[PDB]
RNA sequence: CCAUCUAUAAUUUUGAAUAAAAAUUUUGCCGUUGCUAUGGC
């Protein structure tokens, strides 16, 4: 059964600008 | 308008060719009607 | 305690605004009012006025905020921007730029204005003419703040890049005049944004921008010389690219008028240290395919004797070699015979490079190897009559 | 027609000292 | 920091428009001479026309999708102004 | 392929020093164990 199990597993642009300004 | 301020002789002629070449086609057609 | 209440409150505001039925969605209720001809105009004005106060309010909190609550306010803001269409958004937001007294809010307000036009089409042309005139009018006022001065130029660059030709001619000629004045701004950011605006305006106008040519190319060449001196500038790579991309823009749009200043174009390309070789080597290939090869050959001799020969700079020499081999493999037979005395005058100088070169043996022997293959290609593509006196 | 235009053009070139002629491009031969 | 981000974005916008294939902004000398000489031909063989086409199609789909969203939302609201105008 | 020329690395002069400069010439992945060696896939 363990052998079968091993086979089973085998088978906003604006937003970025804003927070930088708060850092600045 | 053709600008001759702060432009060398070669640049001025380029403006002349573009203006005159376009006008030549219409101007020639005008003489044919007049003739 | 209070912060937890704040987090829940904006979730509550987010839930109402979220577009999860005609009666439920706030976005559809607004648009129906705009459709309804019988709806009083005074009622439409209230919607415009109230939306501006709502948009400013959410920007106020975003500006002055906590990671989770920051994200929510962007969820809330995203809902707000979609409440009403682009036509009313520009009417209800543009007056708020002058009214708003906060540096941060006007910075955010200019970004959202640009974002709305990202996905629009030719239906927005009359609207964009309104936006451009307002942005041009506020540029003198916003000169004090560098970030706002930069952002307004960037949005104007985007609006001129997209459907810029269809914009009214007066705006384009007014925008170009604005950029040519701001290239002299002491801040490097304003120079970069001004150089980007000239490139797009010149692309749209084409030959009609020749009136501004004395205000574009000569000042940029002086700017490049100053760029080399101030190597400590944190925006040195972006500035040299911007000056380089300016020429690449007008090497494609006005080749004939730039034939006179082609030497200074080549000086910028070779000695632009910060820029990548791919960028520099690409802007060479524009020159060969757009500018007369007879003039490049005449200028390649003057640039070599004056600057490149004594430069002792590896990349400049290789870039010069790339230009010289591109020209010969493209120059036609009729031009090759006429320009032969210049090329051989250059050839003797290239042969004598070994005397003055500071490079080691392998470099010079590699440089001479390319000098010999171009000379063979150029001596071919000639005739007995022109070559016998030269030999 | 076409000959007349050339004659007029030749007269025009003859009016001044133009007398321009088409260039001939030769190649390595013999 | 926004100063740097805004400058790069503007410059990167121009690179795509004018020089599509070129990358964006983010030893022996004899060896260095050759690499530039080799870069010249391999840049010449790049298919920039294909690069422009892909960018155009990607933008065109988003503009097209947004346009249908406006069209569909208009029809829903148009029926409601029709509905109430009857009652 | 060999040789030649470079490159890399090492000793040395000015040098507090950086610096230039002549000069010369154990694993694909994952562990454990030393300061090296061996367990698993």
């Amino acid at each position: 059964k363990k052998q079968v199990e091993q086979r089973l597993e085998f088978y906003l642009a604006i937003q970025e600008a804003m927070e930088l300004y708060n850092k600045d | 308008e053709i600008t001759v301020d702060g432009l060398d002789a070669n640049q001025v002629w380029w403006q002349v060719k573009l203006v005159l070449d376009s006008i030549d086609g219409d101007l020639i057609q005008g003489i044919q009607e007049l003739k | 305690e209070f912060l937890t209440f704040m987090n829940n409150t904006f979730e509550f505001i987010n839930k109402i605004t979220e577009e999860t039925d005609v009666r439920r969605n706030l976005r559809l209720k607004v648009y129906s009012v705009l459709l309804d001809e019988t709806s009083d105009k005074k009622l439409i004005r209230n919607i415009r006025e109230e939306f501006g106060t709502l948009l400013e309010g959410v920007l106020f909190f975003i500006n002055s905020v906590t990671t989770e609550i920051k994200e929510i306010l962007f969820k809330v803001l995203g809902n707000v921007l979609q409440i009403l269409p682009v036509d009313e958004f520009v009417n209800a937001v543009l007056p708020l730029l002058s009214t708003s007294t906060n540096e941060d809010i006007r910075y955010h307000l200019t970004l959202v204005i640009g974002s709305k036009f990202e996905l629009e089409g030719s239906e927005a042309i009359p609207i964009v003419n309104n936006v451009m005139k307002v942005l041009l009018d506020r540029m003198p006022l916003e000169s004090k703040s560098v970030v706002i001065s930069q952002v307004i130029l960037n949005t104007m660059t985007a609006l001129v890049s997209k459907y810029g030709k269809k914009l009214e001619g007066s705006i384009l000629t007014q925008a170009l005049t604005l950029a040519t004045e701001k290239v002299s701004s002491d801040m490097t950011e304003v120079k970069i944004s001004s150089l980007a605006l000239i490139t797009n305006c010149v692309q749209v106008l084409g030959v009609k921008s020749i009136a501004f040519y004395p205000k574009i190319v000569p000042p940029s060449i002086k700017l490049f010389d100053a760029s080399l001196a101030d190597s400590s500038n944190p925006l040195k790579e972006q500035l040299q690219v911007a000056i380089l991309l300016l020429f690449a823009g007008l090497i494609k749009r006005i080749p004939s008028f730039l034939m006179s200043n082609i030497l200074d174009v080549l000086h910028v390309i070779y000695f632009s240290r910060e820029v990548d070789s791919s960028i520099r080597l690409s802007v060479i290939s524009l020159i060969i395919e757009n500018i007369d090869l007879k003039e490049v050959l005449k200028v390649l001799f003057r640039i070599w004797s004056t600057e490149i020969a004594t430069s002792n700079d590896t990349v400049a020499v290789s870039l010069f070699l790339s230009t010289l081999e591109s020209t010969v493999e493209n120059i036609d037979k009729k031009s090759a015979t006429s320009q032969s005395p210049i090329f051989f005058k250059l050839l003797l100088s290239l042969f004598e490079f070994r005397s003055i070169s500071s490079f080691d043996n392998n470099t010079i022997s590699r440089i001479e190897a390319s000098v010999h293959e171009i000379s063979n290609s150029y001596v071919l593509k000639m005739n007995d009559k022109v070559f016998r006196p030269l030999f | 027609x076409x000959x007349x235009x050339x004659x007029x053009x030749x007269x025009x070139x003859x009016x001044x000292x133009x007398x321009x002629x088409x260039x001939x491009x030769x190649x390595w031969x013999x | 920091q926004t100063s740097k981000y805004q400058a790069t974005s503007v410059v990167n916008g121009l690179l795509s428009n004018l020089l599509p294939g070129v990358p964006k902004i983010r030893g022996s000398k004899a060896q260095l001479i050759d690499r530039n000489l080799k870069k010249r031909v391999q840049l010449q063989n790049r298919d920039v026309h294909k690069i422009k086409k892909k960018c155009k199609l990607v933008k065109k789909k988003k503009v097209k999708k947004h346009k249908l969203d406006k069209e569909q939302l208009e029809q829903l609201a148009k029926h409601q102004v029709l509905k109430k105008h009857q009652h």
